[PDB]
């Protein structure tokens, strides 16, 4: 089947974190080896580990890995800020050939937790004149970069990006026909950061 | 220097065709198996196809079987991927990668050199200028609604407001068009002027809206 | 294939071969069950069953002794490397825990995958036909040590079921526990196909291996683990060809001599043999025995190679190049000989020998001139030097010549230096 990884892993600077790689009988269980890549945002993947546990020449010793049965794991012993990246495991499948794990984002928690500031903007009259209505819920200055925003259909949310001050920021857009904005008394976007919910509402 | 340089990426309509080319330099090209790996926007790595050093063996992922054909020319040290019947899900950055296999305990290929990749965009959409509507300070901003393709830059006050501003990432809609937002935080006492400078170089459009309270 | 005669150096290069280089080993462990034959006897006089029983009992007793000697001693560059690696795995399996693990995993089926305590992942195979015959048929039909029975079917079956065991004992006794190759008795063709399929390789490797089983049996070998009761445990190392499809070429050469009134000045390329590209390195095999050919495919062992600079290939275009010290052997003593190439033959005819090329239906085609001549396999079937007849191959391909005055024609035989062996072409002039 598909090789799965945890979507996210996080740790403090100097912490040891592990990334699992869950294969199956047709790949790792079939005797195939596991490789690992590190990908910084915007760049090509870089070889990090080959043949289960060997480091290429330019890879520091804090990276180590192993393989066991139908799974593998990558260890980073002593996270540093530069280790924040996406990590992919890789093997070969008897029927699917080259297979890549689903990938893991590693966050290095180098900052205190910060609650998000939410500013919900109502549809501009100019846009209603264009027979269009979009509500823009803007989330800002939060740490770490992971948030769930809610309103049902017509929802488009950007994955948390990183702004200045090294804090994170996200945005969500509810598209409605002009009639629908006049139909309801109020619309609201709820932002959840670290189990905490912030709700801003807008009324026509 | 060991280098791979992909080329041939661009926009294409569903059912269209493109041919990607990788220029290899700095190593003995004919000694190595070569691969194509792709990565959809915000998604994971996905192996596409491989070809052996002398083209005796080739392999493809189920998605590429029939539609895609890999090939190489060792004389020019170049790799090629012929893609036909392209669909929207083929939108990705396509990487060219040199493969290695130790062959001690198994034959499990790893990729030790990657090119920077070329973007392949499959869409029924055509180049479109952005429509800029203002976000009312009542936190001030301007929203770009439907533009194509992705490249779009948003400045504020001709770059004067460089501190206290974030341009968000774009969102693709069922329409196949893109929409961005740029926000600004200033003193709620400095209301009485900030201008939203936008540029869609693809369509050669430059919009300069100003933000004002309700 | 494409062969080029290099007239300047009396040599040939044949290109267009594709590598199949052994990089590793896949271990298939076997448990050949003989059964309790030592608790059976024939007190009847000469008999067919008695003959077979005594052969089986003795073969099993001899194996315990070849095993003891082997264990004592264990507690070609490629052959030496292969044995070292296999013996390391054999010491792992020889541990008591691993044997019983293997036997247990094989109690429910005749084939199982297992990972040893050493981390080596192996295939285990049960061969039970001999034990099953002995326990379910022979032990009972010999009620009271009576082996002269009139069944005849029993004797035939006993002979049929035990010959694989006898042949295995012979190979391990004749080779001190380490066979040179993989016989059909160590691994049948069905077992080889099963193991080849179970290997973690690519579908291409699997086809090349199943279409070249005889080559697989020559590259692999077997190691005796030991005799644990009535169970013979041995391992077979199957080759893993991790480098494949890279370009390879073979260089052949013959002595190129000029002559001035009985005095000779000779040149011989000392870089003959196989060359294969291997991951940014050119690998050189000076012994043509280290590589075997099957069509365009050349099978070699990565452990027997020598790394050479990629500029060494320029000795096949201009031996007098200044970009690489092409190795040659010079001297005043001509040697007449024939160097067979894949698509022809180099013939070096000097002093008082007679050289000719012949046809299998016409006979002598012509006499050859003195010096070096290149014969294609389409112009002749044979080359003869004096009474020695060399058969040319029938392989088809492109033939090419790189014309050029032989470098040895510039040497002055009159006062030519003594024999310089393995030197640069400039050192031969003076
Ligand atoms: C072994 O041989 C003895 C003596 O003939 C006999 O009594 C016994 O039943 C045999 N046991 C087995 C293993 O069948
Ligand atoms: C061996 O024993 C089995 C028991 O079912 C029997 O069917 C088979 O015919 C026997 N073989 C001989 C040689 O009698
Ligand atoms: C071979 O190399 C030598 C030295 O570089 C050069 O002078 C000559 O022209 C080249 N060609 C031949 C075939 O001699």
């Amino acid at each position: 089947s598909v090789v799965t990884q945890p979507p996210s892993v996080s740790g403090a600077p100097g912490q040891r974190v592990t990334i699992s790689c869950t294969g199956s009988s047709s790949n790792i269980g079939a005797g195939y080896d596991v490789h690992w890549y590190q990908q910084l945002p915007g760049t090509a993947p870089k070889l990090l580990i080959y043949d289960n546990n060997n480091r290429p020449s330019g890879v520091p010793d804090r990276f180590s890995a192993s393989k066991s049965g139908t799974s593998a794991s990558l260890a980073i012993t002593g996270l540093q800020a530069e280790d924040e990246a996406d990590y992919y495991c890789q093997s070969y499948d008897r029927s699917l050939s080259g297979v890549f794990g689903t990938g893991t984002k590693v966050t290095v928690l180098g900052q205190p937790k910060a609650a998000p500031s939410v500013t919900l903007f109502p549809p501009s009259s100019e846009e209603l004149q264009a027979n269009k209505a979009t509500l823009v819920c803007l989330i800002s200055d939060f740490y770490p970069g992971a948030v769930t925003v809610a309103w049902k259909a017509g929802v488009e949310t950007t994955t948390p990006s990183k702004q200045s001050n090294n804090k994170y920021a996200a945005s969500s857009y509810l598209s409605l026909t002009p009639e629908q904005w006049k139909s309801h008394k109020s619309y609201s976007c709820q932002v959840t950061h670290e189990g905490s919910t912030v709700e801003k509402t807008v009324a026509p | 220097e060991v280098q791979l340089v992909e080329s041939g990426g661009g926009l294409v309509k569903p059912g269209g065709s493109l041919r990607l080319s990788c220029a290899a330099s700095g190593f003995t090209f004919s000694s190595y198996s070569m691969n194509w790996v792709r990565q959809a926007p915000g998604k994971g790595l996905e192996w596409v196809s491989s070809i052996s050093a002398s083209s005796s063996y080739s392999d493809y992922a189920d998605s590429a079987k029939g539609r895609f054909t890999i090939s190489r020319d060792n004389a020019k040290t170049s790799l090629f991927l012929q893609m036909n019947s392209l669909r929207a899900e083929d939108t990705a950055i396509y990487f060219c990668a040199r493969a290695r296999a130790t062959g001690y305990s198994s034959i499990t290929p790893y990729f030790d050199i990657w090119g920077q990749g070329t973007l392949v965009t499959v869409s029924s959409a055509s180049t479109k200028g952005p429509s800029v509507f203002p976000l009312a300070p009542s936190a001030l901003g301007c929203l770009v609604k439907d533009y194509f393709p992705e490249p779009v830059t948003v400045s504020w006050n001709s770059g004067a407001l460089t501190s206290g501003v974030h341009t968000f990432p774009a969102v693709l809609q069922s329409s196949g068009l893109y929409s961005l937002s740029s926000v600004v935080t200033v003193p709620s006492s400095s209301l009485g002027t900030y201008i939203c400078n936008v540029n869609h170089k693809p369509s050669n459009t430059k919009v300069d809206k100003k933000v004002e309270p309700k | 294939l494409k062969e080029s005669y290099l007239e300047e150096s009396c040599s040939t290069i044949t290109e267009g071969y594709l590598s199949v280089l052994r990089t590793g080993w896949y271990t298939n462990v076997f448990t050949l069950e003989v059964g309790d034959v030592e608790n059976l006897t024939c007190a009847d006089g000469p008999s067919l069953i008695k003959t077979e029983l005594d052969l089986t009992k003795s073969a099993l007793r001899e194996l315990r002794t070849v095993s003891a000697d082997q264990l004592a001693r264990e507690e070609g560059v490629a052959t030496a490397a292969a044995v070292t690696a296999g013996v390391a795995i054999a010491k792992c399996i020889r541990l008591e825990s691993e044997v019983t693990a293997i036997k247990n995993a094989l109690k429910k089926t005749n084939e199982a995958v297992s990972t040893l305590g050493c981390g080596v992942r192996v295939l285990a195979t049960a061969v039970r036909e001999l034990k099953d015959f002995v326990s379910k048929n022979l032990t009972r039909a010999i009620n009271k040590n009576k082996c002269d029975i009139p069944d005849l079917k029993m004797a035939v079956s006993f002979s049929q079921f035990n010959r694989r065991f006898l042949n295995v004992v012979r190979q391990f006794s004749d080779n001190a526990g380490i066979t040179p190759a993989i016989s059909l008795d160590l691994m049948t063709d069905a077992e080889l196909a099963r193991a080849v399929s179970n290997m973690p390789t690519s579908a291409g490797q699997i086809k090349l291996m199943l279409e070249n089983r005889a080559m697989v049996r020559r590259k692999g070998f077997g190691i005796l683990i030991g005799v644990y009761g009535s169970s013979v445990i041995y391992m077979v190392q199957l080759p893993i060809f991790g480098v494949i499809d890279t370009p390879c070429w073979i260089v052949k050469a013959a002595p190129s001599c000029s002559e001035k009134k009985g005095n000779y000045a000779c040149l011989l390329r000392e870089d003959q043999g196989w060359y294969c590209q291997n991951a940014g390195s050119t690998v050189y095999y000076p012994n043509e025995k280290d590589c075997e050919t099957r069509g365009d495919h050349v099978f070699c062992d990565t452990a027997a190679g020598i790394n050479v600079a990629e500029q060494s290939k320029e000795c096949n275009i201009n031996i007098s190049t200044t970009n690489y010290p092409c190795k040659v052997s010079c001297g005043r003593n001509p040697i007449s000989m024939v160097a067979l190439s894949p698509l022809g033959a180099l013939v070096a005819c000097y002093k008082g020998v007679s050289c000719s090329i012949g046809s299998n239906r016409v006979g002598i085609i012509k006499q050859l001139n003195k010096g070096c001549s290149y014969i294609t396999n389409q112009d002749a079937d044979t080359v003869t030097i004096d009474n020695t007849v060399y058969q040319l191959s029938k392989v088809e391909g492109e033939q090419h010549v790189i014309k050029g005055r032989p470098v040895s024609s510039s040497f002055d035989p009159v006062k030519f230096p003594e024999d310089q062996f393995n030197v640069a072409l400039d050192q031969c002039f003076e």
